[PDB]
């Protein structure tokens, strides 16, 4: 028997290949290159973890800032409200508190915190920051400082001790303490704030409470290592260009 | 549905979800600045042979921080900029 | 010519294994 | 083991894309630019309401038409049987009784209620249709009105008010009553009568029954504002061409 | 079934369900009247490159 | 609502058109010139038997090959072991023992036995033979034959009586007996024989044992017919370029 | 009826075949030249064994290499610690120990052993291998051999007795033994060792320890054919361009 087969022909839109964006969710018809043909993939173990790449592990790992200094034996800058350090607060870090390494005609290299390179692979981000900041000193230091967060403020132009404190702000003593994290809070109209590489939605401020002492005995300098990572609410959005490339080669055609 | 045709070549199309919105008119060709020349990585894109098929039609998602789109804007309101460019320098013809 | 071009991505059954740190990166808006 | 396939290869019709009509009750195979992959949509809450296009709440909506005066004071016009106001009873309203902004080389722009928008949108339409007429008076004016409807009329050649009582029609007082509604009704040989913008299936008008009157007191003059919406049971039909543009650019090329 | 060729290039289709009915002939090219000249928007319509199909 | 279809897009293998060879035990999409659509076919009764076209029903029918004289009164080649007629066992007979018409200039025409056409249509063929031979006599002829089948065996060259009697054979006495089929094994190294138009498997071959009388009231020619048909167990293998094709137009171009 | 059928019409991806890599596990659509249509294969019975194919017995088979002697009336050769005999330890025999038949301006035919073919035909392998010492003698010689197998070495510079007994190795008595099977352990930091036509990742050698005795009625060389074939966990690994061809054909074009 050779029946006739009659039933009509369907409609069909040609295209040359599958989604170019999808990522997720979905199948990929592909041709593979192997022997076997099906669903296949190469073996695993214990030896071999699985993949580490979840955001919110990778972006709870502190990178770290630009140092800088108490001089206790400065008169000048060790005064009661002397803003040390300052800065605005979003996960790109600004580009003038990284450690950068300067060539000649090629491009800057910029130690990115692991925060820093992850907000860069997205349009917008959300959630808090922690900031720990980690003083050499010894027992014999002390001091006062108030890290203060102000909403919506670009610069330092109008920013000194006697408003910073109206607020949210943390006020801590380094009396035999060396680390400490300030979860800054996360105020903004919008829901999602976009990248930066724009205005940074906050501003984060250092001041000088009661100043530093020291003695003949212990050195005079206190160097602060700031230092920031990802709080737990921590998200980002959409992937976008990224703002950052490697620097494997980093000569540049102006 | 982007119909571009002449050329005849591989044509692409990427949407920057978040570059909004000076203007009222598209940017041709040279006219369009620095950053916005070439493809970019990362950015949601889709690539077409015109010899397969003339026709691309694709859906462009809703990726704003706000809560609304603004209808009857003025000139981040609306839905960002849509990209279209050939894939390698295709000879075009002369019309 | 024969203008190729290569587009790559990962497979399904592909996994980044140690986390160390990012090396130095460079702003692209420098360009 | 690599056995064969060999079952018949089956037709199919090339066609370049998916239905351009089609807007409802249907898939539509597209290429989503999304990281997933999936049937996708964005997010809602109350904040956001649902959509609110529903025609009928549209075209509930009242719009507003081109006013005009009694004058009291005027023996002339002011009698019994003169009929003040009238027009083509249709969605779309006449372009004398809207309000128009003219401007020199370039269209002229019409105000139209959202009936008169919704009704361009579409090819037919059918039901009754509210006018609802607002006075400028106080209590200290009176007067009485015969607002009539006349099926099959284009043109008030043949219409006086003896002729206008010998179809549907209601008689208002103003006594102390600055708004009321006269729900037209629809009647017509046909199901679903075409747009205008042709004739209108039926005609409206308003003849003074008792003059208006008023005092030394009080002004002599009283306004009508008149105002159209749809009625309960008005219904469009099949989407064409539509017949009004937008004026953000005004500019014409003869 | 309308079959277009000569031409292989995008063409379309539209569907005016009351603008009738005047006469008995088509109406070609340059005698068509001034609005029905161009494609109209919001009519039922259809498109086919003649490449494709 | 229009939700949107995301699922992958599957490849797919274009081809001009289905198989070319397939005849059986399948579908075959095809286009269809009837004014319904679906599997419909001619209708049938008893008025129109079913197909006839059953292999082993069209080979079962004898087929005539040339015939040949014995001359009673001939006193040299009448005697005891002259072979009468023989030939190579293989479905196609040999083209010497098969009535031909010849023409000048065309092609010679062959008449086939039905064995012959069917064995024509294939490459390959095994099974048993059915060799009927058939005399012209009356009650007063008498003789015996020998009709031997020898297995491995091209021509006559070393056939005599005192040999063939070695193989397979079988004695008929035709004293009134005016037919009788002969069976003749298949006796081959492989399962399947190929087709000649090669050397046949086997031979055939007919020895006078006891010569012919008859009487001067009796005619003393006896003729004999072979006639040959395939057996209960024939069957051909696998469809090839037929060797023969219709006499309907005999013009050749050398 | 002749319903319409509005159903959205799928994209599709043309591609010229199918896969051309894949050889197991999955189906191939195809153009099958058969009478028949279906799946269908050749019949098969006891006659036609099953295919032989399986990796594990083809390279269970000992192939032969290179022959050498013991001169027991040697005085030099013939000593305590002498070494005999030694090879880098992979699957593809080095070329210097097979047996060659060179022809001037072609190439040189190797005798592989059925694991070194088999070898060639992959890019990694692993497991154990046997290699069958066999001994042409009687029962009037005798003679120990300490065969050791050394991990990590590529060619015997540092390599000596009073070294090699320091590795996995078997001491051997030939009195009246004429056949012993060494069967090598597998001992690399890799689980996969590449292929050789690189290094090998051991080695293997074969030292006397008691020299050979025999006497004045007795043949004084001693021949020795050693043969390898894989071990029981052999296993081979990725198929690659065979390192060797076949010599139905020796001419190159340099």
């Amino acid at each position: 028997d050779n029946p006739p087969d009659p039933t009509p022909a369907k409609f069909f839109v040609p295209i040359p290949s599958h989604s170019w964006a999808h990522g997720t969710n979905t199948s990929e018809p592909t041709n593979t290159l192997r022997l076997d043909g099906g669903v296949v993939g190469v073996g695993r173990s214990d030896d071999i973890g699985t993949s580490d790449t979840a955001i919110s592990g990778i972006i709870g790992v502190y990178g770290l800032l630009k140092p800088f200094d108490w001089n206790a034996n400065d008169t000048g800058r060790n005064v009661g409200g002397h803003l040390l350090w300052s800065m605005p607060v979003h996960p790109q870090v600004d580009k003038d508190q990284v450690i950068q390494v300067m060539t000649q005609s090629k491009l800057t290299q910029y130690y990115l915190p692991p925060i820093s390179v992850v907000s860069s692979l997205y349009a917008y981000t959300r959630g808090s920051i922690k900031y720990k900041f980690l003083f050499g000193n010894n027992p014999r230091h002390n001091a006062r400082l108030l890290v203060a967060y102000i909403p919506g403020i670009s610069s330092d132009n109008r920013l000194t001790l006697e408003r910073a404190r109206n607020s949210a702000h943390v006020v801590f003593s380094l009396n035999e303490v060396s680390e400490f994290v300030f979860t800054v809070p996360y105020i903004t109209d919008t829901m999602w704030w976009p990248r930066k590489y724009f205005v940074a939605p906050s501003y984060i401020c250092m001041f000088i409470l009661n100043p530093l002492v020291a003695m003949e005995s212990v050195p005079s300098i206190v160097t602060i290592v700031p230092m920031i990572a990802a709080g737990d609410d921590f998200e980002v959005a959409v992937p976008a260009q990224p703002a950052v490339g490697l620097s494997r080669n980093i000569d540049v055609i102006y | 549905r982007i119909v571009v045709e002449g050329l005849n070549s591989c044509v692409w199309v990427q949407h920057h979800p978040d570059r909004p919105s000076i203007f009222s008119r598209p940017i041709i060709g040279r006219y369009i600045a620095a950053k916005d020349a070439y493809r970019n990585h990362a950015y949601a894109a889709y690539v077409q042979n015109m010899s397969v098929n003339r026709t691309i039609e694709v859906e462009v998602p809703f990726y704003q921080p706000g809560l609304y789109g603004m209808l009857n804007a003025s000139d981040f309101t609306g839905l960002g900029d849509l990209l279209i460019g050939i894939e390698g320098e295709q000879p075009i013809p002369k019309e | 010519g024969i203008e190729i071009s290569v587009y790559y991505s990962i497979a399904d059954d592909f996994s980044f294994n140690i986390f160390c740190g990012f090396p130095p990166m460079v702003y692209c808006d420098e360009t």
